[PDB]
C-alpha cells in the first residue's frame, strides 16, 4: 500500500474475513422456516438437472449389429444349402442316377416284355424270312424231331448274367451281406423233392451275392 | 431321401466366409 | 508552428511504423539462405525420425467381432439337427427309419423262413387236428411221395394281403404306376404250356397298384 498514491483497499479482506461480529440474528435456521423459506422452491431454480447425450445408445452400433444379422442369416445359409432345386429323381431308387443314369426304372419295363418272350417263344410262329435255306439243301434233311424244352429253360439264367454288368457298376450298395443266409431255406421248402431246382438255381442267387457284396472288395478292383 | 424344408424365408444363401472365433453374445 | 527546427524525437511514433520485410518473394526460405546450411553437414543428425502415427489404433475395431461370432456359430445351430456325422442316413432303402423302424429289411428275412413252409408242409408231417381220419395211413403207405395241391396254393395269396397292411402303414411314392402295364404282359408270356395260372394271379400284382398308388392321398380322391 502506497501513501503517496493514497492506493484504496478492495473488498478482497470482507470476503476473506473468516471471523464475524456483526450477525445478531437468534437463529438461521428455525427463522428460516417462519419467513417460508424452503430449500424446496429452490431446488427448482438451484437443483441441477439430468443431462445424458451417447452416440452408441441412440445410433445403432454397426459392430453389433453384424451379430444381429448373421443371427438369421447363418441360421437360414445351411438351411437353404440343403436344398438345390427341389426335385428328387432318385426316388430312392437309383442313387447312382446323380452320378449316372439309372436305367433301373426303364431297363426294368424291357426286361418285362423279354422276360415274356422266353416261354412265349412257341406261341410266336416263325414268319420272318431266313438266309439259311440254301445252306440246308445241301445237307437235305428229313427227320427233324421237337427238341425245344431246355434250350429256353437254361436260357433264362445267362440272360441274368450279362445284366448283372449294366446293373454291377450301379453304385455302392450295403444292404444286407449277411440275410442271404435266410433267403437260402425259403426256397428250399419251395422245391419239392423230385426234380429240385434249387440245386443249379442257388448259382443264380449265389452271383447276387458278389453284385451286392461289391461294397467293399479292392482285392478283385485292380 | 430324408431332405425336404418346409416354408422358406425369400433367398440369401452365402458361400463359406471367415473361420475364426472371439466374442460370444 | 515550426517543428521543423530540429526538436526532440519522440518515441511514441517509432511504435506506429516498427514494421520491415526485406523478404517479398513468397519463399520463406531466404531467411535460412542467410546462414547458407549444407545437407551433408545436416545428414549427420539423421539418426531416429520420420515417422508418422495411426489414427484408427484409438477407435475400437471389434465391430465385425461380433458379426464372426454368429457367423458359424449359427451355421452349426442347423446342423445339428440334420447330423454332422450321419451314420446310415438312407443306404438306399432305409428311408422309412425317420417315419418307421425299417421291418423292410429284417421282416423280409421272416417271410423266406414261412414262405418255405408252404411247400415243405408236404415234406414234413402235418399237426391238423384228428389222427383217426389218417387211419388209412397208420394201417399201411400208399403213394406218399411228392404232391402239389391246389388248396395249399391259395394260401400263398392270402399271405401276401395280410403282410401288405404292415408295410402300407409306410407309404412311399408310387415310383411308377405307369409301369405297372410293362409287366402284364411280361408275365402272360411266362406261361403257355396249357391253362395259364397268371389269369387268377393277375389279381395278386393288381393289389400292388393301390399299395404303390397310395403316393396320392386317398382323401384327395375320396
Amino acid at each position: 500500500m502506497s501513501w503517496l498514491f493514497g492506493d484504496k483497499t478492495p473488498t478482497d479482506d470482507a470476503n476473506a474475513a473468516v471471523g464475524g461480529q456483526d450477525t445478531t440474528k437468534p437463529k438461521e435456521l428455525s427463522l428460516k422456516q417462519s419467513l417460508g423459506f424452503e430449500p424446496n422452491i429452490n431446488n427448482i431454480i438451484s437443483g441441477p438437472g439430468g443431462m445424458h447425450v451417447d452416440t452408441a445408445r441412440l445410433h445403432p452400433l454397426a459392430g453389433l449389429d453384424k451379430g444381429v444379422e448373421y443371427l438369421d442369416l447363418e441360421e437360414e445359409q445351411l438351411s437353404s444349402l440343403e436344398g438345390s432345386q427341389g426335385l428328387i429323381p432318385s426316388r430312392g431308387w437309383t442313387d447312382d442316377l446323380c452320378y449316372g443314369t439309372g436305367a433301373v426304372y426303364l431297363l426294368g419295363l424291357g426286361i418285362g416284355g423279354f422276360s415274356g418272350m422266353m416261354q412265349g417263344l412257341q406261341n410266336i410262329p416263325p414268319n420272318s424270312p431266313g438266309k439259311l435255306q440254301l445252306n440246308t439243301v445241301l445237307n437235305h434233311i428229313t427227320k427233324r424231331g421237337p427238341f425245344l424244352g431246355n434250350n429256353a429253360g437254361i436260357l433264362a439264367l445267362s440272360y441274368n448274367i450279362i445284366n448283372s454288368t449294366i446293373d454291377a457298376l450301379r453304385g455302392k450298395h450295403d444292404t444286407a451281406g449277411s440275410i442271404g443266409a435266410g433267403a437260402l431255406t425259403g426256397a428250399l421248402f419251395k422245391s419239392s423233392k423230385g426234380l429240385k431246382p434249387m440245386g443249379y438255381s442257388s448259382a443264380m442267387v449265389a452271383a447276387a451275392c458278389a453284385v451286392w457284396c461289391s461294397v467293399k472288395k479292392r482285392l478283385l478292383e485292380k | 431321401m430324408l431332405s425336404l424344408r418346409q416354408s422358406i424365408r425369400f433367398f440369401k444363401p452365402a458361400t463359406r466366409t471367415l473361420c475364426s472365433s472371439r466374442y460370444l453374445l
